[PDB]
């Protein structure tokens, strides 16, 4: 009955960014301070809830978001923010509620001579709604002459591969983030702090 | 009971510097037991968890504040310390620290000319 938290941040595998993981938290305790009272992240940031409260609150569901984008990315996922992440992969509302954690996973998401496994979404006709998600792979039309379906010139591919290296600097090194969202409903609260 | 409360903020030129204090009571001889930990208040009900400081000593910070702020305890005086060096006009905003499961109200710091 105790919320699955290490599934989520202890996770061996976590998604790129552009195919960002969700996982429904309900019908459970939650004890918020053992991710708020942990050495392990470097970002613990909350929106629309105080830290005092969290354990104190009910909620009908939580929603637990995983990815892995760069440190200098981390800004980003936050309300109010535009750049690559926001703008084409992962956009949080105004009136988001919830917390933002992340820490840094160079020691497990980089790799000598790149990396190729983890990616974000480099062209996109249009900005994400909040919580959007797109994992098409059509080809991008840069130029004004239709692709049709083609790879090639001004045709590309709208992938983009991060090739984290364990060499580069600590803002260009993989992070691992997770997005709490506290969800409330005109239903039963099945999320509650331990009181 | 436990209670902690925040001292040591106020009014500081940019550059200037404060020393934060998170006095803990009721805590008998198990203060040690306990994470401790340094938030701040910007306006929309946001909150920033500045320092974390765990019970062997292990902190971590954001890149935000990474270099300028350093955060320590005092088991025997159950006390503890958020260092803020090299203030700037955005670290403006209500500190408030706490102790295991306990919350102080804050202390205001300003950072204005
Ligand atoms: C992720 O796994 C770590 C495993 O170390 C969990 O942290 C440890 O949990 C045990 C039992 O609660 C403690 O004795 C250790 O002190 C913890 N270590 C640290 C660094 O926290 C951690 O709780 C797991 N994450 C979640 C969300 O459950």
């Amino acid at each position: 009955n105790l919320c699955p938290f290490g599934e989520v941040f202890n996770a061996t595998r976590f998604a790129s960014v552009y195919a960002w993981n969700r996982k429904r938290i309900s019908n459970c305790v939650a004890d918020y301070s053992v991710l708020y009272n942990s050495a392990s992240f470097s970002t613990f940031k909350c929106y629309g809830v105080s830290p005092t409260k969290l354990n104190d609150l009910c909620f009908t569901n939580v929603y637990a978001d995983s990815f892995v984008i760069r440190g200098d990315e981390v800004r980003q996922i936050a309300p109010g923010q535009t750049g690559k992440i926001a703008d084409y992969n992962y956009k949080l509302p105004d009136d988001f509620t919830g917390c933002v954690i992340a820490w840094n996973s160079n020691n497990l998401d980089s790799k000598v001579g790149g990396n190729y496994n983890y990616l974000y979404r480099l062209f996109r006709k249009s900005n994400l709604k909040p919580f959007e998600r797109d994992i098409s792979t059509e080809i991008y039309q840069a130029g004004s002459t239709p692709c049709n379906g083609v790879e090639g010139f001004n045709c590309y591919f709208p992938l983009q591969s991060y090739g984290f290296q364990p060499t580069n600097g600590v803002g260009y090194q993989p992070y691992r983030v997770v997005v709490l969202s506290f969800e409330l409903l005109h239903a039963p609260a099945t999320v509650c702090g331990p009181k | 009971e436990v209670q902690v409360v925040e001292s040591g903020g106020g009014l500081v030129q940019p550059g200037g510097s404060l020393r934060l204090s998170c006095a803990a009571s009721g805590t008998g001889s198990t203060f040690s037991t306990y994470a401790m930990g340094w938030y701040r208040q910007a306006p929309g009900n946001q909150h920033e968890r500045v320092a974390i400081i765990d019970s062997v000593g292990n902190t971590n910070y954001p890149d935000s504040v990474k270099g300028r702020f350093t955060i320590s305890r005092d088991n025997a005086k159950n006390t503890g310390y958020l260092q803020m060096n090299s203030l700037k006009s955005e670290d403006t905003a209500v500190y408030y620290c706490n102790l295991g499961t306990i919350w102080g109200q804050g202390t205001q710091v300003t950072v204005s000319s």
